[PDB]
């Protein structure tokens, strides 16, 4: 309760920094989410190691939406 | 020819004069017309007379008035310091200088325009200084009772008024500092008509 | 849940949306014990009960 | 008596007021005046406030908190803490020939150009304030750096809060 | 009952009417027509002679006005500054606009739960009284605030 | 001899600290992204060509609005005493605008609104007849 | 080559060139790259050119 | 004698850092929008201007959603102007939807041509009181 | 075990290592009750709780 | 929680304050700014007349300052020396370097947990004061220590 | 060069020697993995990783 009411008191800056509609694509479609890593090294066993510079993964494919999300469904 | 001191209340007119430096001491409302290319670092006039000079080019010049003359000077001058104690009127065309210090006591009507890198202004009373068209990078203004100052600051402006002192600035400096003690006033007094006017930013919203 | 109002719903999204000629907004969407709208530039929250 | 807006930029007739209210004795009034205007008493008052003073040899420095003495993200200055500024003026009255440097320091977050502009704004505001307080401009010069010489870590909240600062340096001869 | 508030928070109509009576007693003009309220303040009690500055004691009146405006629920506020004629038109307009900016800034710093605030200065471009003998002492020079009580 | 340091404030909150820790990284990332975008794409012109300021546009304003657009711009036009026109059509999906500032005049406020609208809508002004024209994005 | 205005007075103006060329320019005078001067304004630092462009203060 | 501090002021280090971060991100987003947004030249915009004729200054209310040909014919009849079209009628006719209460047929035609855009446009002659609907190719 | 930190891990090794552009390290490794790390040229022990 | 020490052992803020106050009372310059801390001692308590030798009685003050130093936690400590102008530049530089080297060696021998110790002496190149009447008695000649607090 | 995924570790415990000797010892202990170079007239100290594999 304390943290929720503190967050509610400090409201405007939260949305001001975490707006999404400014990032939403023109076609009212949420652009997808990407994950990046660098300097990856793995060892499977003896005589088996693999090294890569950077890796990129797609988390969630893009899709339509009616309204931009908010901090509501993430913080409170 | 390097020196001329006139006393005798006569009329002097000359044109197409060339010299390196000369010093003039005018007296007795000598109606003086000068239309030559002359350099000079000193000049004094008694007052209550008119004087026209077209063409001045010197590395330095210092002038302090005593009476109430009516002077007009054309050319390029690098001035240092000006003082006024009577009912004087002065006007220039262009000044390529960096440091200026102006002191005004009784009445001075000064029409200046040019480039200034550092300006200090002190006004005591009944001093109306129209430094419009005189762009200054650094401006300091101190005004006592009954002073009017039209200023053309560029980047950094400092202004203090005691009471019934009006300062109007015809340009938005990147840094503004204005203070009023009793009845001071500092106003933008701009056109509002131009199509390319710029408004306040983060480093400008200083409130009177 | 089907909701009729004249506000502008923002929070939960929806599926079915329609508007009258007088600006009345009707929505059909998934159940939710709350809603969040904007009135005249002020964000407000509506409590949904009866679930 | 006095006026909250810096008494309209005039010297304070404070000792006469103190001795008058005392007589309302001469000796006790005088000792009260000397106790009040003692330099060490002034320094203790600054310590009582959120202002720091450092002396080392012949060069001395003053430390001012940007947040406590400024409107947030504003080249304007909060008027609540005006006693500190009055003390500053009174103390600097004791060094009528020292040259002046003033500098400003901000945090590590945001546009570097924006940081530089804000620091310049703060420094110029302070210098112009002093100029209005009555020292000729030729004795002063302003400077607002970025986040170069930090006195504390910026990855710590309290460290950065201590880091953002206003410094005033002056020599003696 | 305790869950859903009976009224908008910080609502005391008795206090509101009492403070309105006190303001009208002090001479600040308070008027209500329909759902629209207007308050006028003579510039003499706040500013100095043709100055964009305020005395320290004026903050008390400013605080009273802010406390009043806190109570009501609104969206838009309009503030305008009128003055006498002194030297020109542009100078008077600039003075009025600066004064409006200052008062609006302090109000916004205070907890006025608004959405939009407009500031205008008109100098002496529209008088209010035929008597214009006084300068800033004349009642014509003043400031005015208007708003509508919305629901 | 009491010893202290200048900055002493009210106690903070750990959750707020964590929020700041996230926010600083987010802001730095946005700054870098803006820098690289500016580098890759050179801007050409500015909207001030189609939205030139004029007189009686200097009456000042301060707003805090994070909702729709139409009523906001209508109130702005009513304050300015300008005839309001709408061209195109409002789509089913509403166009939302979030704005928060203090002491900004009409011209730059409208320019900021137009920039934030970006691709969805556009604003134009005509001081000759005091006309404010809002045009939707007609596509598909 | 690009010019700029430095000091402006009713009737007389001060002109600088991209190479530092100085000029004391009156209303009646031909200016290279911009043609003939017609009119100057003290209120606005805008000078129209006979060629058809506009010269303002430098930045 | 009493100037209270702002009520909602960031009087804490965390709060002030958050507000600074908000300013920074707002500035960054503003720069992003500034660079990305495309403008159009008013010297080249394709919007038919006001015909500035007296008979075009009337006031009316109109609701419509459908083919534009009969609508513009009726508008021309109301304005007492001859009306004609040129081109080939598309298989799927251009459709508009205008709902309005009190304005003038000048703005009506302006918005009509705006919504038409590529498929067709309109031209007005006040010298010979005529309106032409020109199709595309 | 998965560990997210920004220090350097010494004692039991690991099988998967990754580092962000920011300077944050992540490791997938065997389970252990303790870890040995290098802080600033100084050794350090970390006790694991809730195995 | 019981396994975890309540505090870093041997630490007491009251003791820190008390000993720092006592040191400044003795007359050794101590300054604190943020996490950066500086201390300074005139050579009169350590060396003879321009001598790279340590007086026996100075060991008590050395032990005291070392005890204060070990209280905090650090990474690197810098020690620098400044001297008067006596013979040359080389002689002064060598003397300052030797003094700094010796004091650093003794400190490192003592129980101080500093990862890095840097030492240098600039002789008479950056005077702290223009008053140069005295020789080794001058406050300009000195040895100073600086460090940054480690979190 | 690029920092390898395997970090480079050292163990240094010495007393009162020159910075040049410290750096030479560091380079010796690094050995095949990295190298140290100095440009005095430019006051530059540089390290280079080993391009290998």
């Amino acid at each position: 309760k304390i943290i929720d009411e503190q967050l509610n008191k400090q409201a405007r800056n939260l949305d001001a920094i975490y707006d999404f509609n400014s990032l939403v694509l023109e076609h009212n479609i949420l652009p997808p989410v990407l994950l990046e890593g660098r300097n990856t090294l793995n060892l499977a066993d003896a005589q088996s190691i693999r090294i890569s510079d950077r890796t990129y993964k797609v988390a969630k494919q893009a899709h339509f939406i009616t309204t931009p999300p908010t901090w509501r469904q993430y913080l409170w | 020819l390097n020196r001329f001191r006139y006393e005798g209340a006569g009329v002097v007119t000359g044109n197409n004069l060339r010299t390196s430096y000369l010093d003039l001491y005018l007296a007795n409302e000598g109606t003086t017309r000068l239309a030559g290319n002359i350099g000079l670092q000193k000049l004094e006039a008694v007052g209550n007379g008119v004087t026209q000079i077209n063409g001045v080019s010197s590395r330095n010049l210092q002038i302090v008035l005593k009476g109430d003359p009516k002077v007009l000077i054309s050319g390029f001058v690098n001035l240092r310091q000006l003082d006024m104690y009577g009912k004087g009127t002065l006007s220039l065309y262009w000044i390529k200088s960096d440091t200026l210090t102006i002191r005004a006591k009784k009445a001075a009507k000064i029409q200046l325009a040019g480039i200034v890198n550092r300006l200090d202004v002190e006004l005591w009373d009944f001093a109306q200084f129209k430094g419009k068209y005189l762009r200054a990078q650094r401006s300091f203004v101190k005004t006592h009772d009954k002073s009017v100052a039209e200023i053309s600051a560029v980047n950094h402006q400092s202004s203090l008024a005691t009471d019934a002192s009006d300062i109007y600035y015809y340009n938005l400096s990147k840094t503004r500092a204005d203070f009023m003690a009793f009845n001071g006033s500092v106003l933008d007094m701009r056109e509002w008509g131009q199509s390319d006017l710029k408004d306040f930013d983060r480093y400008n919203k200083q409130f009177p | 849940m089907y909701v009729r109002t004249n506000l502008t719903i923002l929070s939960p999204g929806w599926l079915a949306s329609m508007t009258s000629a007088d600006g009345t907004h009707a929505y059909e969407m998934q159940k939710s014990p709350v809603l969040l709208v904007s009135w005249h530039g002020k964000v407000m929250q509506l409590k949904v009960e009866g679930l | 008596c006095f006026h909250p807006p810096y008494n309209n930029f005039q010297p304070d007739r404070r000792a006469v007021k103190r001795v008058g209210v005392d007589t309302g004795g001469g000796t006790v009034g005088l000792v009260a005046s000397i106790y009040r205007d003692s330099k060490r008493k002034i320094i203790r008052d600054l310590q009582k406030q959120d202002i720091q003073y450092v002396e080392y040899g012949d060069t001395r420095t003053l430390i001012i908190p940007t947040d406590k003495y400024f409107m947030f993200s504003s080249p304007r200055l909060n008027e609540i803490c005006y006693p500190g500024l009055n003390n500053v003026i009174r103390l600097l009255n004791f060094y009528p020939q020292s040259t002046i440097y003033v500098a400003g320091f901000t945090d590590n977050v945001g546009s570097r150009s924006h940081k530089r502009k804000l620091s310049q704004a703060q420094a110029e505001t302070m210098m112009t304030f002093l100029w209005a307080n009555g020292i000729a401009a030729k004795r002063l010069k302003a400077e607002g750096y970025g986040d170069k010489n930090a006195i504390s870590d910026n990855a710590i909240i309290h460290g950065s809060a201590q880091n953002r600062r206003i410094e005033i340096q002056w020599f003696t001869s | 009952v305790p869950k859903l508030p009976c009224r908008v928070d910080g609502a005391c109509d008795a206090t509101i009417i009492k403070m309105m009576t006190d303001l009208n007693k002090k001479g600040i003009k308070v008027a209500s027509v329909g759902q629209n309220y207007l308050i006028s303040i003579p510039a003499s009690a706040l500013f100095a002679d043709q100055s964009p500055r305020l005395n320290w004691a004026s903050y008390s009146l400013l605080n009273e006005i802010a406390a009043f405006l806190k109570q009501f629920r609104k969206i838009a506020i309009t503030v305008t500054s009128y003055s006498s004629k002194y030297v020109s038109v542009k100078r008077e307009r600039a003075l009025t606009l600066a004064r409006s900016r200052v008062v609006s800034e302090y109000l916004w710093s205070q907890g006025v739960d608004s959405r939009i605030i407009f500031t205008q200065g008109l100098g002496s471009d529209k008088p209010i009284t035929s008597y214009t003998l006084g300068g800033d002492r004349s009642p014509n020079a003043r400031v005015e605030i208007t708003f509508r009580r919305a629901v | 001899m009491k010893f202290k340091k200048p900055p002493i404030n009210n106690p903070s909150d750990d959750a707020t600290i964590k929020l700041a820790e996230a926010a600083v990284s987010v802001s730095d990332s946005m700054l870098e992204m803006a820098k690289v975008e500016k580098v890759i794409t050179p801007p050409s012109k500015d909207n001030t060509l189609t939205i030139p300021n004029a007189y009686n546009l200097q009456a000042r304003a301060s707003v805090d609005w994070s909702g729709p657009i139409e009523e906001l711009t209508a109130r702005i036009a009513k304050a300015a005493h300008f005839r309001f026109r709408v061209l195109g059509k409002s789509p089913s999906v509403p166009v939302l605008i979030s704005i928060s500032t203090k002491d900004e005049s009409l011209a730059e406020i409208l320019r900021d609104i137009d920039y934030q609208a970006g691709k969805k809508a556009s604003i134009h002004v005509y001081p000759n007849s005091q006309v404010v024209e809002l045009r939707y994005a007609k596509i598909y | 080559i690009i010019y700029y205005i430095q000091a402006v007075i009713p009737g007389r103006a001060w002109l600088i060139g991209s190479n530092g060329s100085t000029l004391t320019v009156r209303e009646g005078s031909k200016i290279p790259g911009y043609g003939m001067v017609k009119l100057i304004d003290s209120l606005q630092g805008r000078i129209l050119t006979s060629s058809g462009q506009v010269i303002k203060f430098s930045q």
